[PDB]
DNA sequence: TTTTTT
C-alpha cells in the first residue's frame, strides 16, 4: 500500500532524470537478458526443457497447487495490455516501509502507482530510468504492445507448463527485464521482427512464415511475436475460424502470401485498415506448438498432397506427384457470347478451314464492292497428376498454351514437383467432385526420381482393356478411361448423330463406341483398330457394353504404342488366320443383335 | 531447476534465417494443444 | 481460361 506523500517523491523526482538525461547523448549499456543470451552459456528449447512434452491443462487441469495465480489466469490476449501487476500480492511489506518502493533488476524505478497498481505506464518510465535506456527513441505505446505479447506468453507458460513453471515469470523484473530485452534488438542493433519487416515493404513479402493467432469475424489477427497485422481470410479458413478449428493462440504457417492495403513503405505497425495480410488456406498450415514465430528456415516451397486442398482455398504453392495419364491437344474458342468450345486436333483444322473459305468469301465480296474479324481460339494440354507416394483421386492439371519440345518433357509414369499452380473447381461431366490444377506464369517443374518398386505402386500404365472385364459388374476402373484393341465388324450411323462402331476382338466380343466425335474415317469393319482415352460408359445395344468416344479420344489402324502390340498381333491372329472370322462376327453380332428367338 | 533466460523463447529471432513442422491435411499431438491458447480454455 | 453423346 503506502502512502501518496512519499509517492511524487520520485515521480516528480523521475523526471529529473527524464529530462536531465535526454539533455546529452546517452550509454546504451546492454541489459541483463540481451547479455546472457550473448553468452557462451549452454541453452534449452521449450521442446527438451519441458521434456519433448506437449501441453496438458485441457479446459482447467486439477492441481492448482503448483502456484495458481488468478491474478494472471484471467489473461487472455486481448487483456495483455491491460493487466497491472498488485504491489502487495507479489510482495508483503518488505521495501515497501520505506519511501522507494520497488527497484525491479537491471536498474531503474518503478513507481507503484497509486491504487496499488503497477501496469503498462509505470514500466514504460520504469524503462525510461533504466540505465542505458534513452526515452528519447521510444513510446509509452511502443511499449504497450511490448507489454502485451511478453504477459501473454508468461501467463501461458505457467498453465499448461505448470511442473516446470509457475510465478516465477510474472515478476515485474522478469518481465522489466525483456522489456529491455527488446530494446537491445528492435533498437540498439536494429533487427527487425518479420512483420515489422514486411509492413516496410523491406524484406520479401509474404513468403514463409509462422504466426501466432492473435484476434478475432470479419477478419482476424496474426502476430509475429513482435507486432500484428489482420489477415485477410478466404473460405475455408473463414469455415474453419467460423467451426472453432482455428482459435487465437494457436500457431500457423503460411505460404506465399500476399500484402493488400498500403503499398507505400509503410511505418512500424500501426497504420490504417486498409492493408492486411491476406493468405490462402492452400498456402498455410497448422503449426507445431513451439515452431518458433517469425520466419522460417527452408524457404523453398512445401508440398502438399492432392487430398485435401480447397477449390476456393487459392494456389498450391507446391505439390510432388506422378504423371499418371497424358493426354492428346486441344483448342478452344471464347465464343463472341462468352461459351467455350473444345476442339480435338484434326477437328479444328476442318472448322479451322471451315472460316478460312468463309473468311474468303468475305473479301471476294468486299472487293466486289471496292470494285465494280478473327476467332478467339487457344490451345490446351491436359494430364492426370497425383501426389505422390499414397492414394487419391487423381488430378487433372491443365497447362494452356502448351510448348513445342514440353509434349516430350512432361511424360507418363514419371515424377514431378511441379511449384506454383492455381486450383479450381472440377466442373467436367466426367469427373464432377475433384479439383483443377492449372499452370500460371509463375509455374515451374522439376523431375524427381523413383524406384522401380516405388513405381510400381503408386503409378499404373496404360494397358489394353480385356473386353470380358466389361460385362463384369466388378469393373470399377481408374476414373473410368480404358484403351482397346480390336476389328471393326460393322458401324452404324443413324442421322439423329452419334455414330457406333462395333467392334470385337479374337474371341469374339463386342463393344460399341459411340462416338461424341467425327469418324477418324479409315473406319470401315474388317480394319484393325486401336482406341485411346475412351470414357466408360453403363451399356447400349440391348446386350452389348458401350464407350464413348471423346475428345480425347484416339484410333489408329497402325498403332506404335507397345501397350497394344500384346492384343494387337494376338488379335492379328484371327485375323490373318482367315476371314471366317470377318464373317464369324457378322454372326454373332446379328445374333446377340436379334436374340435367342425373335418370329424366325 | 530450468533456467528462464537460456530458455529460447518460440520468438526470440535470428537477424535474416541464415545466421513435419506443418499438418498434411487441414481439417482431420503437438499441433493439437498450442501453449499459448491453452490459456484461453480455461 | 476449362467441354461433349441413341
Amino acid at each position: 500500500k503506502d502512502l501518496m506523500s512519499s509517492l511524487q517523491s520520485a515521480r516528480d523526482l523521475q523526471d529529473m532524470r527524464i529530462k536531465n538525461k535526454e539533455r546529452r547523448h546517452l550509454r546504451l549499456q546492454p541489459g541483463s537478458l540481451y547479455l546472457t543470451k550473448s553468452s557462451t552459456l549452454p541453452r534449452i528449447s521449450l521442446q527438451a526443457a519441458v521434456g519433448d512434452r506437449a501441453p496438458s491443462a485441457c479446459s482447467p487441469k486439477q492441481l492448482y497447487i503448483y502456484g495458481v495465480s488468478k491474478e494472471c489466469i484471467n489473461v487472455n490476449s486481448k487483456n495483455a495490455e491491460y493487466f497491472q501487476f498488485d504491489i502487495q500480492d507479489h510482495f508483503g511489506k518488505e521495501d515497501l516501509c520505506a519511501g522507494k518502493g520497488f527497484q525491479l533488476a537491471d536498474g531503474g524505478w518503478l513507481i507503484p502507482s497509486n491504487d496499488g497498481k503497477a501496469g503498462k505506464e509505470e514500466f514504460y518510465r520504469a524503462l525510461c530510468d533504466t540505465p542505458g535506456v534513452d526515452p528519447k527513441l521510444i513510446s509509452s505505446i511502443w511499449v504497450a504492445n511490448h507489454y502485451r505479447w511478453i504477459v501473454w506468453k508468461l501467463a501461458a507458460m505457467e498453465f499448461a507448463f505448470p511442473k516446470e513453471f509457475a510465478n516465477r515469470c510474472l515478476n515485474p523484473e522478469r518481465v522489466l527485464l525483456q522489456l529491455k530485452y527488446r530494446y537491445d534488438v528492435e533498437i540498439d542493433n536494429s533487427r527487425r521482427s518479420a512483420l515489422k519487416k514486411i509492413l516496410e515493404r523491406d524484406d520479401t513479402a509474404a513468403k514463409t512464415l509462422v504466426l501466432c493467432i492473435s484476434d478475432i469475424v470479419d477478419t482476424i489477427e496474426l502476430t509475429d511475436g513482435w507486432y500484428a497485422v489482420r489477415a485477410q481470410l478466404d473460405p475455408p479458413l473463414m469455415a474453419l475460424v467460423k467451426s472453432g478449428k482455428l482459435t487465437v493462440g494457436q500457431k500457423i504457417i503460411t505460404q506465399g502470401a500476399e500484402l493488400v492495403g498500403s503499398p507505400d513503405a509503410c511505418a512500424p505497425l500501426e497504420a490504417p485498415d486498409s492493408l492486411r495480410l491476406k493468405i490462402s488456406a492452400n498456402s498455410t498450415r497448422p503449426a507445431r506448438w513451439h515452431s518458433r514465430l517469425g520466419f522460417f528456415r527452408d524457404p523453398r516451397p512445401f508440398p502438399l498432397p492432392l487430398s485435401s486442398l480447397f477449390s476456393d482455398g487459392g494456389n498450391v504453392g507446391c505439390v510432388d506427384i506422378i504423371v499418371q495419364r497424358v493426354y492428346p491437344l486441344q483448342w478452344v474458342e471464347k465464343t463472341v457470347s462468352g461459351l467455350y468450345i473444345f476442339r480435338s486436333e484434326r477437328e479444328e483444322e476442318k472448322e479451322a478451314l471451315r472460316f478460312a473459305e468463309a473468311q474468303q468469301k468475305k473479301l471476294e465480296a468486299l472487293f466486289t464492292k471496292v470494285h465494280t474479324l478473327s476467332r478467339d481460339v487457344t490451345t490446351v494440354w491436359k494430364l492426370r497428376v497425383t501426389s505422390y507416394k499414397k492414394k487419391e483421386k487423381s488430378a487433372l492439371l491443365s497447362i494452356w498454351r502448351p510448348s513445342s519440345d514440353l509434349s516430350s518433357l512432361l511424360t507418363e509414369g514419371k515424377r514431378y514437383r511441379i511449384y506454383h499452380l492455381a486450383v479450381s473447381k472440377s466442373k467436367s461431366k466426367f469427373e464432377r467432385p475433384s479439383i483443377q490444377l492449372t499452370a500460371t506464369k509463375r509455374t515451374q517443374y522439376q523431375q524427381l526420381p523413383v524406384s522401380s518398386e516405388t513405381l510400381l505402386q503408386v503409378y499404373q500404365p496404360r494397358e489394353s482393356l480385356h473386353f470380358s472385364r466389361l460385362s463384369d459388374p466388378a469393373f470399377q476402373p481408374p476414373c473410368s478411361e480404358v484403351d482397346v484393341v480390336g476389328v471393326v465388324v460393322s458401324v452404324v450411323k443413324p442421322i439423329g448423330l452419334a455414330p457406333l462402331v462395333y467392334l470385337s476382338d479374337e474371341c469374339l466380343n463386342l463393344l460399341v463406341v459411340k462416338f461424341g466425335i467425327d469418324l477418324n474415317e479409315d473406319i470401315k469393319p474388317r480394319v484393325l483398330i486401336a482406341a485411346s482415352n475412351l470414357q466408360c460408359q453403363p451399356e447400349s445395344t440391348s446386350g452389348v457394353p458401350t464407350l464413348f468416344a471423346c475428345h480425347f479420344s484416339i484410333f489408329s489402324a497402325s498403332p506404335k504404342e507397345a501397350y497394344f502390340q500384346e492384343k494387337v498381333n494376338n488379335l492379328k491372329h484371327a485375323i490373318e488366320n482367315i476371314d471366317t472370322f470377318y464373317k464369324e462376327a457378322e454372326k454373332k453380332l446379328i445374333h446377340v443383335l436379334e436374340g435367342d428367338s425373335p418370329k424366325w | 531447476p530450468v533456467d528462464l533466460g537460456l530458455l529460447e523463447e518460440d520468438d526470440e529471432f535470428e537477424e535474416f534465417p541464415a545466421e513435419h513442422v506443418w499438418e498434411d491435411n487441414w481439417d482431420d499431438d503437438d499441433f493439437s494443444n498450442q501453449l499459448r491458447a491453452e490459456l484461453e480454455k480455461h
